């Protein structure tokens, strides 16, 4: 039907970006809210 | 009713998954 | 060589693949996130609420001394 | 404190005598 | 009762023995 | 340079280790006995 | 020993990375070949005892062999319409749950 | 030669000096417990049990 | 009765693997080539 | 004051020289084997079978 | 159970004051929050001690 | 020629029971960062 | 042939056929480090006591003043000197400098140069006998490691005093004051050093074992494998493959590692970059930059504190605190 | 294979991705339950009730102060089992009781047990000596000896420590002020045997990355290797040379090389677990008798050891109040030791 | 104690000199390589 | 009656004695420094 | 100080030490 | 008392490194 792959670089992208948003959204919950100081 | 909701939302996931996975999975049980 | 089963990269690299997995991870985060906002986490496995570490019995921290008798004594220094 | 050091002197003298009785090197005739 | 008897009687006892014991093993196994 | 030509070999039987032994044990019964006091 | 043919590297488009997989370089072989600093070369290639052992440790222990992938897998089978189909079910599932993160908050 | 973490295994084999070697095992740990039982009947003191 | 549990522990290696204790078998790729055999160390399952 | 010392830590001096003399100790060592290197360069430089022109040294 | 849902994505903190009221016998004071009761009692008629 | 694999296997398995509670702890530790004290 | 005096001295100190390599780095190294042995060895020995903190407190710590291997140390520089040079002339007497901690400081030094000495020498006969000059390059990291904790702290706290001292006990001692001081044990670089050593002791152990148990069968059973081996050989003696098979099935197949170059490289690596990053971090606890705080940073509703484990760990650190120098301060801040 | 034995066998030992084997059926399961525990606890379980501290993501914690905590001292050595007499089957009173700490420490034995049972089948299936199997008694007796032996010999479970990375260091300072443990000569032991078996490791790393053989003619020297090949890849007698013209002493021999890498560590470790288990029954190498008579009787004797022990007296001062909450210790600040102005 | 500090100058100025003309006499030059 | 046949002889190399005796002469000083008290 | 540390410190000094020299002087004179 | 022994014991072991560097078995080449 639908001929063709994803690259895989793309894909390594993909989810280095996720993984990068997930720490930096860690370390924004750090601080503020529970757990930060105030 | 709380893990009802769960429940309900993991449905379709399940759903979706053997709509697309039904045809290979039974040729690799034969 | 190969043990008898499909490549990574063949794997990861197919339209079936990412049509079948854009639908389960984006479910488990959403299951996840509702698991903790919808108040079940602190239910089952019995942690204090920002409002519940001291209640207007006791202002100082619970102290389990009985061994036989602790599920009654957890249970009264848990009460609301 | 001395009268062990005495006892184990006097059992390794005899100790000793023992096996050179009884673990000497055999003569052999040429 | 001299209690730097028993260091001295020790090493008296062993370094010989010891010097003794090197020679003899040697010349057995020899 | 070349090896030493002076080279021997020590040696010792049982006879002589068990005179040896006797006579280390005899000196320290009677010297022990001295120098203990 | 070892057959360079066989190790599955024969479907890669770009021939410099099917060189690079199977840990040969024509262009080292050569006498007159020189690197980027600028030393000269001996003639023994990417691996001295190549033509002893058959290959190199690349071509002896690849990691990525197209020719093993599965014939499947590089089309779907489900066409247009279960692409359609997946566009509308991820529409619908991400409404209803920024719907249920929103309406489970506190706003 | 045999290292010096191998020398016992020549008992190995052999039946009777396995036995033997156990035996002087056995003479060793009962002469332990003779002179130990000496020496603490040398310096204990029964005066009080108190 | 900690020494003795590495006691124990070494002895049975010793005991279990007796006929490798001076070393392995001069040839001993073939058995321990990936997906050679279909069981691990069996040679007659050569498949896969 | 009691005893006497060099007083010189924690003053700022070129080198730590206080008295000529340590300067005619440096600047003797240092000729001397500055000479006897002088002397023998030019037998060093003949070790490598090559003449000290414009392409000399280690080049790559 | 408890039903209470988490406070997810709220903008309001409940105390920030930091002091927390006391209501005595005869008397009245702002206790700073992040002090703890204590169980001492160096001077005679001792009624509250925070530290 | 054709390679034909298994959809499910035993590495499935082992893939799946460290990736599931993965995403769903993933989620829910998201989720605890916008609670208020 | 040689017939110059400095041509045969370069010669003579640059030959390949010395039982011990000179070199051009070992001229510096051979007298500094020999001079540092004697002091040491001539203090460790029968030195008096030296005042430490600069208040008229001597504290003993030779052999024959009443001390033991373990509790004997070199006492660091007076905290009244600071970080002024003190060489052995800049002292009225000899008296007074052992009084002050001259040692210390006279060691400290020649050690220094001398390690650093030493690492050059490691890259010059790497350079003469035609190898790859980077062993050097893996000393690099205890050579900085001892350069921060005995030059770059006392140079960042202001005095010798604060430097490492040259005994055990006094190691045990500085790392008690190092942890109360900077909180050492929640700083990242000081998890990676840990991480580093721990990951050291796993991956020779594992190396060693998996070469152990591959070894081609050369030898009978009252023989060690050791006697197997023969020195200069040609072939390898161990079944590589093997032990790759073995430790692919142990975990999987694509986590070993089928280079023995690259398996090499990567043992090479990680203890090496480990310690680089624990020496860089007590470096930069020198200039007060401490580790993670997270005291009193879990509250409720109300404003209260709910302690954790950071916090009984601060409260083990405030008691070791108020007592690492009983009588050394006036004030209610440790500045410095 | 006709018997149930022979294709159980048949199937367990086979050629797969995962190896799964006899020793699986008591390693998978038990392995996967403690990590889920360790997780479950650091994510959503407290400590409130039990040590009177917060080790939970949902409670504000980071991954450096989460953990799963130790039993309350009343619970003694029990092993609190969800069905026991303490929790009676309620697993939300089970959590907070702190029987997920037993859970964790109990399934974890098991797993290396298991673990250790897996290296003995691999290895002999693929023929070769067990050394590695060997290797891996030092980590597992350093487990026994911290974990289960020295709390088994204390007051309770609350002293063992807790699955994280704060409550590590809390119990490593813990050791610190009561019982000396930088002082222990077994615990020096293992100090020795860690650090040289780093050294080891980085010395045997760099020797044989550069004394290679020019096997090719790129400078990238990782793709002139073939793990078939029969020559050694590097210069054993250039290497020999320059550390015996370096250090003095070298190898000549490359399987003693190995072994001394595998028996350095695994000596240090087994000496740091002996150590800790003479600790257990608090008999610590704490005080030198002569240094303290010394002192004593001269007002003016000090060395480093004498420094040591006051900053161990301060620890245990005030460390002791909040660490040990069932003591009930209420300290006046006129009590505490204290230096001056600090 | 100025004899001690001019001693100790010229050792160590003999032992820097040395190693200073010993790394300038064609240091380059001494290895194996062809 | 006959000769035993599983007779062996020991050995040690200069190595193995240099090893015996740095580990005898460290244990000595790190425990007799403890022993001594 | 306990003055029975001397002899204990010489005997683990030199029965190891006598150990190893039988040994070694054997080994090399064989 | 103790303190001759601490430095016999210090001088024993470095004795016994300068022996093992320069009294070594010289590895030869097969
Ligand atoms: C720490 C790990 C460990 C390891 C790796 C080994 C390894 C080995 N053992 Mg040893 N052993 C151990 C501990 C260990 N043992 C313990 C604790 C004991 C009890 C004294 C023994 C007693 C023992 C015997 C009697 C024998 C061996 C032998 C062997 C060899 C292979 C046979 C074997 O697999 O037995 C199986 C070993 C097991 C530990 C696995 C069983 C798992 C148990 C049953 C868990 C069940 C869980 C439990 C019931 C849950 C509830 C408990 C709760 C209430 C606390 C091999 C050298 C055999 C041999 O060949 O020697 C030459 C043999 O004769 N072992
Ligand atoms: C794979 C092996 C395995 C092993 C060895 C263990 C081991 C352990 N578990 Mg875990 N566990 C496992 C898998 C395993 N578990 C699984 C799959 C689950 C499901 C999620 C759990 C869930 C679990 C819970 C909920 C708890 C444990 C706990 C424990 C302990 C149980 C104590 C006990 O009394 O056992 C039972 C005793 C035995 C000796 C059983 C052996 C009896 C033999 C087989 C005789 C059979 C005879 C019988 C009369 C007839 C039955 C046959 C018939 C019914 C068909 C022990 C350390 C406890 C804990 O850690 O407390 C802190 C606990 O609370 N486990
Ligand atoms: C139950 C008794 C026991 C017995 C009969 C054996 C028997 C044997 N062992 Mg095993 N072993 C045991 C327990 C036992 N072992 C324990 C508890 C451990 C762990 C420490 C080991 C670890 C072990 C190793 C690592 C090795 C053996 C080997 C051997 C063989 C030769 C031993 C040798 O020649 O030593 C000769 C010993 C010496 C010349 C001097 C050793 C002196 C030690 C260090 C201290 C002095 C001991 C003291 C006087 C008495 C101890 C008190 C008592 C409470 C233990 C022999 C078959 C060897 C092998 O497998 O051969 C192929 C071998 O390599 N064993
Ligand atoms: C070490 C080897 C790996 C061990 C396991 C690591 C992952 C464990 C779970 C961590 C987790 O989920 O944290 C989740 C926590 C959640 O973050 C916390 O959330 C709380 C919510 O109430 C509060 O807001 C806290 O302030 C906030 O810190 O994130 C962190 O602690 C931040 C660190 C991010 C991840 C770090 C991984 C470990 C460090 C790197 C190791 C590899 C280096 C190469
Ligand atoms: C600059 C030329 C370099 C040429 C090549 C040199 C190669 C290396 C040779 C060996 C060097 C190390 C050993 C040196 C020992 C003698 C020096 C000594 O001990 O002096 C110690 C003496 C101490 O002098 C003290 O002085 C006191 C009063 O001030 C009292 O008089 C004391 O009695 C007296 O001892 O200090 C000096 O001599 C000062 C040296 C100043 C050097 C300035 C160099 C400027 C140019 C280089 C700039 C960069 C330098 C590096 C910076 C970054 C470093 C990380
Ligand atoms: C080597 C490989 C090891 C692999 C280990 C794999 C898992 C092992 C499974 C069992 C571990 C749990 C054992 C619990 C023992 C226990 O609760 O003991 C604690 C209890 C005793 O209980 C105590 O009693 C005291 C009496 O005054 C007090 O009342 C204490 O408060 C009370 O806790 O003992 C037992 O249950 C049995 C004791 C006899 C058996 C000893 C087993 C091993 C002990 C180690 C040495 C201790 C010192
Ligand atoms: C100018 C030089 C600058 C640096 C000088 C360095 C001096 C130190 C050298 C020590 C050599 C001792 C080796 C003994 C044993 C010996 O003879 O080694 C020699 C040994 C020989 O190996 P082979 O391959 O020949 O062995 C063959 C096998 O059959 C053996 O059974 O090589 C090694 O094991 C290297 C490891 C040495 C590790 C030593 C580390 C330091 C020891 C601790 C020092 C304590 C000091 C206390 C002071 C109070
Ligand atoms: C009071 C305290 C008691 C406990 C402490 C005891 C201390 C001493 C321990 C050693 C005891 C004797 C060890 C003998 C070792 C050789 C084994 C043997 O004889 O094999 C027979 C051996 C059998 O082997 P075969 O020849 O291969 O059949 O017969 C021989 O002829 C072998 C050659 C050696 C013979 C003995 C040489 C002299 C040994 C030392 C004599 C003195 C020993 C101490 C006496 C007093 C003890 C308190
Ligand atoms: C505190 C100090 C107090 C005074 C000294 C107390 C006693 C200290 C030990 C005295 C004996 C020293 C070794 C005697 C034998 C040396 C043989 C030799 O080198 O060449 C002959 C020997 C002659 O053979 P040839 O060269 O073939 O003719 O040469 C060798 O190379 C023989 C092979 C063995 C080499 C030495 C083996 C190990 C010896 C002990 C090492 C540890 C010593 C610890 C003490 C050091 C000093 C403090
Ligand atoms: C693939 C891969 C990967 C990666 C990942 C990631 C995550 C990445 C990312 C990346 C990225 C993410 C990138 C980015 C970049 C960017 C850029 C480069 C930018 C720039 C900009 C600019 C330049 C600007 C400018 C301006 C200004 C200044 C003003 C105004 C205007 C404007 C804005 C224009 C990994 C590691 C996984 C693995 C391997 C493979
Ligand atoms: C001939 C005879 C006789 C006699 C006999 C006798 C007299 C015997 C004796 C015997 C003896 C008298 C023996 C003894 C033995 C002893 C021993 C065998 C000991 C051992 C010990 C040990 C082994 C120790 C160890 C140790 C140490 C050193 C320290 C700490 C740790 C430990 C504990 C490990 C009679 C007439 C009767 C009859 C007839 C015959
Ligand atoms: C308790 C219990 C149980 C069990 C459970 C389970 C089994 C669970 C599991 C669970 C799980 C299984 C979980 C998991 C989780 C995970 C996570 C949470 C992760 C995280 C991660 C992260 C955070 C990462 C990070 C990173 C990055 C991003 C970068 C690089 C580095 C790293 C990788 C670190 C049962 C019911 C049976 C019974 C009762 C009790
Ligand atoms: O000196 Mn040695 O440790 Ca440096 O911080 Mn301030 O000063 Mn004293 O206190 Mn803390
Ligand atoms: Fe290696």
């Amino acid at each position: 039907g639908t001929t063709g792959r994803i690259p895989l670089w793309l894909v390594g992208t993909v989810a280095g970006v996720a993984v990068i948003a997930l720490v930096g959204i860690f370390f924004y919950g750090s601080y503020v809210g529970l757990g930060s100081s105030l | 009713n709380r893990f009802g909701t769960i429940a309900l939302l993991a449905v379709p996931v399940i759903g979706w998954v053997l709509f697309n996975i039904l045809g290979p999975l039974q040729n690799q049980l034969n | 060589g190969a043990t008898g089963e499909r490549p990574f990269s063949d794997i990861l690299t197919s339209i079936r693949y990412w049509v079948i997995h854009s639908i389960t991870i984006p479910s488990l985060f959403i299951a996840g996130w509702l698991f903790v906002s919808t108040g079940l986490a602190y239910d089952v496995f019995g942690s204090p609420r920002p409002n519940e570490y001291f209640t207007e019995d006791r202002q100082e921290t619970p102290l389990i001394t009985d061994r036989f008798n602790a599920l009654e004594q957890v249970k009264k220094l848990s009460e609301v | 404190m001395e009268a062990l050091v005495y006892t184990f002197l006097l059992v390794g003298t005899l100790g000793i005598i023992f096996f050179a009785i009884f673990f000497r090197e055999p003569p052999r005739i040429v | 009762v001299n209690i730097l008897g028993v260091i001295a009687t020790a090493l008296f006892i062993i370094i010989p023995t010891s010097f003794l014991l090197i020679l003899y093993v040697k010349t057995a196994s020899q | 340079a070349k090896p030493n030509p002076n080279k021997q070999s020590v040696e010792l039987n049982r006879t002589s280790l068990y005179w040896g032994l006797l006579l280390i044990f005899v000196l320290a019964v009677l010297f022990s006995s001295y120098i203990f006091n | 020993k070892i057959d360079i043919s066989k190790q599955g590297l024969n479907s890669i488009q770009n021939e410099t990375v099917k060189l690079n997989l199977m840990g040969k370089s024509k262009t080292m072989e050569s006498k007159d070949w020189v690197d980027p600093q600028g030393r000269k070369g001996k003639g023994y290639g990417v691996y001295r005892f190549a033509n002893k052992y058959g290959a190199n440790v690349d071509g002896y222990s690849p990691i990525y062999t197209p020719d093993t992938w599965s014939e499947s897998g590089d089309s779907y089978k489900l066409g247009t319409k279960g692409l359609i189909a997946w566009a509308g079910l991820i529409v619908v599932l991400l409404g209803v749950g920024i719907n249920l993160v929103i309406s489970t908050s506190a706003l | 030669g045999l290292p010096w973490y191998r020398v016992h295994t020549v008992v190995l084999n052999d039946p009777g000096r396995l036995i033997a070697v156990h035996l002087m095992h056995t003479s060793l740990v009962s002469g332990w417990a003779g002179s130990m039982a000496f020496y603490e009947l040398a310096v204990f003191d029964p005066s009080d049990p108190v | 009765a900690l020494l003795f549990f590495f006691g124990h522990i070494w002895h049975g290696a010793r005991t279990i693997f007796r006929d490798v204790f001076a070393g392995i078998d001069a040839d001993l790729d073939e058995q321990v080539e990936f997906g050679a055999f279909l069981k691990l160390g069996d040679t007659s399952t050569r498949r896969q | 004051l009691v005893d006497d010392r060099l007083a010189g830590e924690g003053t700022g001096k070129i080198l730590g020289i206080n008295d000529p003399s340590l300067f005619w100790a440096i600047t003797i060592v240092f000729t001397i084997v500055w000479g006897v290197f002088y002397v023998s360069t030019r037998e060093i430089d003949a070790a490598s079978d090559r003449e000290n022109d414009d392409d000399f040294g280690l080049t790559l | 159970a408890y039903g209470d849902a988490a406070r997810v994505f709220a903008g309001n903190i409940t105390n920030k004051s930091g002091f927390i009221p006391y209501a005595g016998e005869g008397f009245a004071l702002l206790i700073p929050s992040k002090w703890n009761p204590s169980k001492e009692q160096d001077f005679p008629g001792v009624v509250l001690r925070y530290e | 020629k054709s390679y034909t694999y298994p959809i499910f296997t035993v590495r499935w398995l082992a893939v799946h029971a460290l990736a599931v509670p993965t995403v769903f702890f993933l989620g829910a530790i998201t989720a605890m960062q916008f609670i208020q004290r | 042939e040689s017939t110059s005096l400095w041509a045969r001295f370069c010669e003579w100190v640059t030959s390949t056929e010395n039982r011990l390599y000179i070199g051009w780095f070992g001229v510096l190294m051979i007298p500094t480090l020999l001079t540092a042995t004697s002091v040491f060895i001539i203090a460790f020995i029968a030195a008096p006591p030296v005042d430490i903190d600069g208040i008229r407190e001597p504290v003993s710590g030779s052999l024959l003043y009443g001390n033991n291997i373990i509790t004997g140390a070199i006492i660091p520089t007076s905290n009244a000197i600071g970080l002024h040079f003190y060489p052995i002339w800049e002292a009225a007497s000899l008296d007074e400098w052992l009084y002050n901690g001259g040692p210390y400081q006279l060691i400290v030094c020649h050690f220094f140069l001398g390690v650093c000495s030493y690492m050059g020498r490691e890259w010059e006969l790497s350079f003469r006998l035609g190898m790859r000059p980077w062993i050097a390059v893996a000393y690099s990291a205890p050579v900085a490691a001892a350069t921060a904790v005995f030059i770059i702290y006392p140079l960042g706290q202001g005095s010798f005093s604060d430097g490492m001292p040259l005994g055990i006990s006094g190691t045990f001692n500085f790392m008690i004051v190092f942890q109360a001081e900077h909180n050492i044990l929640m700083h990242p670089f000081h998890m990676l050093g840990v991480a580093g050593v721990f990951g050291g002791s796993l991956f020779s152990a594992m190396h060693g074992s998996l070469v152990t148990s591959s070894l081609i069968r050369e030898t009978t059973e009252n023989e060690s494998a050791n006697e197997g081996y023969k020195f200069g050989q040609e072939e390898e003696t161990y079944n590589i493959v093997a032990a790759h098979g073995y430790f692919g099935r142990l975990i999987f197949q694509y986590a070993s590692f089928n280079n023995s170059r690259s398996l090499h490289f990567f043992l090479a690596a990680w203890p090496v970059v480990g310690i680089w990053f624990t020496a860089l971090g007590i470096s930069t606890m020198a200039f007060n930059l401490n580790g993670f705080n997270f005291n009193q940073s879990v509250v409720d509703s109300q404003g209260r504190v709910i302690n954790t484990w950071a916090d009984i760990i601060n409260r083990a650190n405030l008691g070791m605190e108020v007592m690492h120098e009983r009588n050394a301060h006036n004030f209610p801040l440790d500045l410095a | 294979k006709r018997g149930w034995f022979d294709v159980v066998d048949d199937w367990l030992r086979r050629d797969r991705f995962v190896f799964v084997g006899w020793s699986g059926l008591l390693l998978f399961p038990t392995a996967y339950l403690a990590l889920g525990g360790w997780f479950t606890g650091t994510t959503f379980v407290t400590s409130w009730y039990t040590h009177g501290l917060a080790s939970s993501y949902l409670e504000g914690c980071n991954f450096l102060t989460a953990a799963v905590s130790t039993p309350a001292n009343s619970m003694g050595h029990s092993l609190l089992f969800l069905w026991g007499p303490e929790a009676q089957g309620d697993f939300t009173r089970w959590c907070q009781l702190g029987g997920l700490w037993t859970f964790v420490a109990l399934h974890g034995s098991f797993s290396l047990i298991g673990f250790m049972l897996r290296q003995f089948e691999i290895a002999r299936s693929v023929k070769i000596r067990p050394y590695n199997a060997i290797a891996f008694s030092a980590p597992i007796s350093v487990f026994v000896s911290v974990f289960l032996i020295y709390p088994l010999g204390q007051s309770g479970w609350f002293f063992a420590p807790s699955f994280g990375v704060a409550a590590i260091f809390r119990f490593i300072l813990f050791f610190q002020g009561f019982h000396n443990w930088t002082l222990n000569p077994f615990h020096m032991m293992g100090v020795a045997g860690v650090l040289g078996a780093a050294l080891l490791c980085a010395i045997h790393g760099a020797t044989v990355e550069n004394t290679l053989f020019e096997d090719g003619d790129g400078a990238n020297t990782f793709r002139a290797f073939n793990p078939t090949q029969a020559e050694e890849t590097y210069s054993m007698v250039t290497a020999n040379r320059f550390w015996s013209q370096i250090f003095g002493v070298a190898f000549s021999n490359k399987r003693w090389l190995h072994f001394f890498m595998l028996f350095v560590p695994v000596t240090g470790l087994w000496m740091s677990a002996i150590g800790v288990v003479g600790l257990a029954l608090n008999l610590r190498a704490y005080d030198f008798v002569s240094q303290e008579i010394r002192a004593a009787e001269d007002p003016e004797f000090e060395t480093f050891y004498t420094k040591n022990i006051l900053l161990n007296e301060g620890i245990r001062a005030w460390m002791a109040a909040q660490d040990q909450p069932h003591e009930k210790l209420v300290f006046p600040e006129e009590v505490l030791p204290r230096g001056n102005a600090l | 104690m100025l004899t001690l500090k001019i001693f100790v100058y010229t050792v160590v100025t003999f032992f820097v000199s040395l190693f200073i003309f010993g790394f300038l006499s064609n240091d380059p030059g001494r290895n194996p390589g062809q």
